[PDB]
């Protein structure tokens, strides 16, 4: 059984940074790699962040790059971003997804979009 | 001015047990280095009352139980006896200045 | 500095009096990694000129990670301690499932740390190379673009810079099988092994000793080879602590004293078997028998305790009055006559018997000594070179102060014939 | 295993003078000696440091050159020198004999009896 | 934010063949072999539908057939159906570290 | 190429020292040493006189105390053993061990009678 | 008719990618590229006459520059022995790399070569 | 130097059966074991190897993990289990005690009796 | 009176094929065959302080 499934998110104030959640059933997790990535109403899909099996080389986009940042846990498998300083433009559905299949820290085999989940929604209004 | 920080404020009847716990920074104690409790009592010269927080010396009594944790050593006495007033110590190496003492407690009875 | 000697004329031996012990007395581990990723095939089409190199060193490569990965008188009562010993403890406890992933993921950013394990035991962790940041950014961007071609060759013998460490470090633990003695500079470099002196939990004096002598601490280190799993590829050096150090430590030279009996092969002799070098350390000292493992640099030994002996601090006492009913004064004996001759720091001791040349001779005056029979001694600054019988010695030109006192045939206060001949070791 | 020292009392402070270490123990040839002192009031700290031929001295930030320190161990004795002195240097200074460690660290063994310098006006 | 220029939407009949194409530049989908195309319907995760230029996975129909061409990467399609009105985007890696993707390009029927 | 080619009878002496069946090589001196060897799982101490002997590890300080004769700790309770002055690390090396009673072998025999001059003997 | 193996192929470099290039009219190469590899193909060689000179004709252990690992276990797979043997040493040949010696053969002809006396593993 | 086995008789193929070897060596424990058989007309094969502390197993082709091969030591026997079983596989099988050769090649010194298995119908 | 030997001359290529190079303003090599050369009169040296590293400062053979 393969599935990915979210935690955390809302609607969200400007500033009160934010820790969002993945979790996973029915495969391995740390053989893979997970990662983040998302998507906001009136356009499309924007790239994000990566990490490897365990910490290690957190790669980042220039453009989330400083505000996020990204940490997989071994104990219960669930990659964890805490997303700081929140503007009016994050307003995104987010989702997990995994990629990369044997112990690699490399980009270009990281970059399999194997499964996806339903993704956070987060709002920031007033 | 000392790195190690112990309470200079402790003090019992005779009969219970008090422990004393001395605190350094990260670059000595728990940079490998270990604690070791003196005593001060007015008078003779100060003696060692248990060293590295194992090794207790040749002729002292059991109430001294010293261990270590960190950057904190503790000192645990059962049964307190009148003549423990003496100001206790705690050393190390600290790559700073080089050998260190602490403040020092002036344990005394009631 | 101030080397002096005294050459016991009473009995044939040599005390090197003045010299400081800096004794190793335990070992202090560490954890040395180089991380590393996992390569896939080339993913390039034809063989080309600029991008070929990369092929050949990447199957290097390979092959240094698949191989690694394949990878895993007193000495008959001297003591046997397994010197090989804290460093494979390490490394068995980094046998254990995610352990080693402590290490990988506390030492993310910082170049050396201290991590706690699951023994208690919380020694050092240390990262050498960062072949993550070179692999994942100047090497697979461009070694894998479809229809792959390098800018320019500079940028892969930077790659040997990144890659020849690697295998140095492949090619020593494939020769010695896991245990290295000595550690070599591939797997530490001196200016980075000067940090760890400044790293590990000893005080200050002995800091700025290992400094002075990084030769001497590279000499007796070892290094154990731990595991490679989760590619974070790391072992552990085993390098020398010092418990005590500066106190007097002498070198017991010793010579055969035979009476020159005309009638050979009646002449029996005897030696102090005790050559070799005690230091005064504690309540004790440190006796060690086997010369070759005790190093010496300008005034400092440097000789690790495992193989020594706790002898007892009287020993001083048998050293001067070898008649004393204080200590056992141990006695190698034979009436085999042998001439022979032993080099002190300070000087010379003949001991050639019967038909033999023996002369003391300097490339300033040719010849200006010559030994008649009993042993005796020659000071070192008078000169160069002493022959006995048809070979040759050169003594030790180091300065210092010698003093030569007056002794007496020892052996000659027995009976000529009483005397056993066939033990090695004894005592008076 | 005891030990018995001198050179107290009342001096102004900027000159030097003799302190004196007299331990009688029978194998003073190896173990390392040090110098602390114990303030009126305040506890005592390090001062000084030599270890066995004198060949790695080392001193606390209180003196830096200011206290020097030297054995001799053939009269199996020690003393220490006041280059440079102050106010606040008075205090109860102690001889000390220490052990090496089963690492190398000092554990202050069996002391002196401790000698009163005061350098007050 | 940098990304991929792509058409906004295509008008197309079912049963005809749209070639639905971003171009970036050379640090883009421009070489290293790792165009990707993805389609999303709405309210729905996203599914791999093209990776590795031309290799199709599985779960997927054949009739989607990815390619690029210097630093264009193209998507075709044969037989179009009403289900097909998705949205699809061009994921590679761009080899300042990163994992660009596309604008978006609205596959509808009328 | 450096070994010998020796009976299948040595077992019977490794157990049974005192046989009729294996000559059961013995070295003997009188002079007295402290001295400490490693086995895979433990540690033999042969401290005697006035020496320090203690089985030691880095959880809790000290565990074990030699008072005289050869003793034996067990890999898995002990770090370190000191003898004398001198340190040594046991191999933490996992295995099983069983430590069986023995007997003071040279105090069957009378005090001095022995021959001390010889390297190579037997029983 | 124990066994014969070939290392390197000088023959084809050395007269396809160096000689007809150095040996031209006013000679000058077309790439600096075409030297790197033939440090590739000599720091091999000059690892031989280095260690050599040092023990002068016979080496212990053996060196991984007079035998890569990997033909290592391509010999494994070679000798004849059986096939346990060739597990146990494909798992220990760090092992066999340190008991194995190695002793210098001719030169003449310009073939040369030089035996390797690696251990078997009878019992 | 001799060799008793047991195990034999007839039973119906698929089904895990023991094959005991009870060898009297007195110093059992070094030489190589070797489990063979001979068919009914087609002459004898070998199946099974095992050496010493039975790290190095090896079978023949005709069995891949079908016949699993251990021996306790310190009981000096053998135990041989048909996880797999073929009407074919009937034969007179032959526990050997085999002696290491020169490379380490086996003799195959004196063989047991030999026991008939029979897997017919 | 024993004997003298010089084995290299480090002096000619480090003052004439490398330091007018690498100090210029703004430095930058003109081709890269001038430092693989480098690589030649620097190796040795190397080789000669990972010599005297590993066995401290005497060496057999």
């Amino acid at each position: 059984q393969v599935q990915l499934v979210e935690s955390g998110g809302g609607v969200v104030q400007p500033g009160t940074s934010l820790t969002l959640s993945c979790a996973a059933s029915g495969f391995t997790f740390r053989t893979y790699a997970f990662h983040w990535v998302r998507q906001a109403p009136g356009k499309g899909l924007e790239w994000l962040a990566l990490v490897t099996y365990d910490g290690t080389t957190q790669y980042y986009a220039d453009s989330v790059k400083g505000r996020l940042t990204i940490y997989r846990d071994n104990s219960k498998n669930t990659l964890f971003l805490h997303l700081n300083s929140l503007r009016r433009d994050d307003t995104a559905i987010y989702f997990c997804a995994r990629g990369g299949e044997g112990s690699f820290s490399w980009l270009g085999y990281l970059q399999y979009m194997d499964v996806w989940g339903q993704g956070t929604t987060v709002t920031v209004s007033s | 001015q000392s790195v190690l920080t112990q309470p200079p404020s402790v003090s019992g009847a005779p009969g219970q047990r008090v422990t004393i716990s001395c605190t350094g920074s990260s670059s000595n104690i728990g940079a490998g280095f270990d604690v070791h409790w003196y005593q001060h009592l007015p008078g003779k010269a100060p003696k060692v009352i248990i060293y590295e927080n194992s090794h207790r010396p040749s002729g002292v009594p059991d109430r001294f139980f010293g261990s270590k944790s960190g950057t904190s050593a503790s000192l645990s006495i059962s049964g307190l006896q009148p003549e423990d007033e003496a100001d206790y110590y705690c050393q190390s190496y600290d790559r700073g200045l080089d050998w260190v003492f602490g403040g020092g407690t002036k344990l005394t009875v009631l | 500095q101030n080397i002096t000697e005294e050459f016991y004329q009473s009995t044939c031996s040599a005390v090197s009096k003045g010299y400081l012990s800096a004794l190793r007395t335990g070992w202090y581990t560490s954890v040395i990694t180089i991380e590393l990723s996992n390569i896939k095939e080339n993913k390039c089409n034809g063989t080309d000129a600029k991008v070929k190199l990369i092929k050949q060193e990447l199957d290097k490569y390979k092959n240094a990670v698949t191989e690694l990965q394949l990878l895993m008188f007193l000495g008959f009562l001297l003591g046997v301690g397994s010197a090989i010993a804290s460093g494979v403890a390490v490394c068995k406890v980094l046998h254990l499932e995610g352990e080693v992933n402590k290490i990988k993921s506390a030492l993310l950013s910082t170049n050396k740390a201290v991590v706690s394990l699951s023994n208690g035991v919380s020694v050092l962790t240390f990262k050498v190379l960062d072949l993550k940041n070179y692999i994942d950014k100047q090497l697979l961007p461009i070694l894998n673009k479809q229809s792959c071609s390098i800018s320019n060759i500079e940028t892969v013998i930077e790659f040997q810079q990144k890659n020849n460490r690697l295998l140095e470090i492949t090619r020593e633990f494939s020769v010695n099988a896991g245990v290295t003695t000595p550690v070599s500079t591939y797997m530490l470099t001196n200016s980075e092994l000067l940090s760890l002196i400044n790293d590990m939990p000893i005080t200050n004096d002995q800091k700025k000793l290992m400094s002075n002598n990084v030769q001497i601490v590279r000499q007796q280190s070892y290094s154990i080879m731990c595991i490679i799993k989760e590619e974070v590829l790391a072992y552990v050096v085993q390098l020398p602590l010092y418990g005590v150090i500066d106190t007097p430590c002498w070198k017991l030279h010793t010579s055969p004293l035979c009476t020159t009996n005309t009638k050979e092969g009646s002449n029996i002799c005897l030696t102090r078997t005790d050559r070799g070098w005690y230091c005064d350390n504690a309540g004790s000292v440190s006796f060690f028998p086997q010369a070759e493992t005790c190093k010496v640099q300008s005034n400092r030994v440097f000789c690790d305790t495992m193989n020594s002996l706790t002898l007892p601090s009287e020993v001083n006492l048998c050293n001067v009055d070898i008649f004393n009913p204080k200590y056992d004064c141990k006695i190698m004996t034979s009436k085999t006559d042998v001439s022979s001759s032993v080099i002190t720091s300070l000087g010379a001791i003949v001991s050639c018997y019967g038909k033999t040349k023996c002369t003391a001779s300097n490339k300033n005056r040719g010849i200006i000594k010559t030994f008649s029979n009993g042993c005796d001694y020659v000071s070192n600054k008078g000169v160069d070179t002493v022959s006995v019988g048809n070979t040759l010695y050169y003594v030790n030109k180091q300065e210092g102060k010698s003093l030569y006192v007056k002794g007496e045939p020892i052996i000659n206060f027995y009976d000529p014939l009483v005397f056993p001949s066939d033990e090695f070791d004894a005592s008076i | 295993v005891q030990l018995v020292e001198s050179g107290g009392g009342l001096v102004k402070p900027g000159e030097s003078l003799r302190l004196s270490c007299a331990v009688s123990g029978s194998m003073f040839s190896s173990y390392v000696m040090h110098w602390v002192r114990q303030a009126p009031g305040k506890g005592l700290d390090w001062v000084s440091s030599i270890t066995g031929g004198g060949n790695y001295i080392s001193y606390a930030d209180s003196v830096k050159g200011r206290f020097i320190i030297s054995r001799d161990n053939g009269r199996n004795s020690l003393s220490l020198q006041m280059s440079s002195l102050r106010v606040d240097d008075t205090a109860v200074y102690y001889c000390v004999r220490g052990l090496s460690g089963v690492m190398g660290v000092t554990w202050f063994d069996s002391w002196g009896q401790g000698t009163l310098v005061t350098v007050s006006s | 934010q940098s990304a991929l220029t792509q058409p906004a939407s295509v008008s197309g009949s079912p049963g005809q063949s749209i070639t639905l194409s971003c171009t970036g530049t050379s640090s883009d989908i421009g070489d290293y072999d790792y165009v990707s195309w993805y389609q999303k319907y709405p309210d729905t995760a996203p599914k791999l539908v093209i990776y590795d230029v031309s290799e199709r996975p599985s779960g997927v129909s054949t009739r989607f057939s990815g390619s690029k061409s210097g630093n264009t990467a193209s998507l075709t399609i044969s037989g179009l159906q009403p289900e097909d009105e998705a949205d699809y985007y061009c994921n590679s890696y761009s080899s300042t570290n990163t994992l660009k993707f596309g604008g978006g390009t609205k596959l509808t029927v009328l």
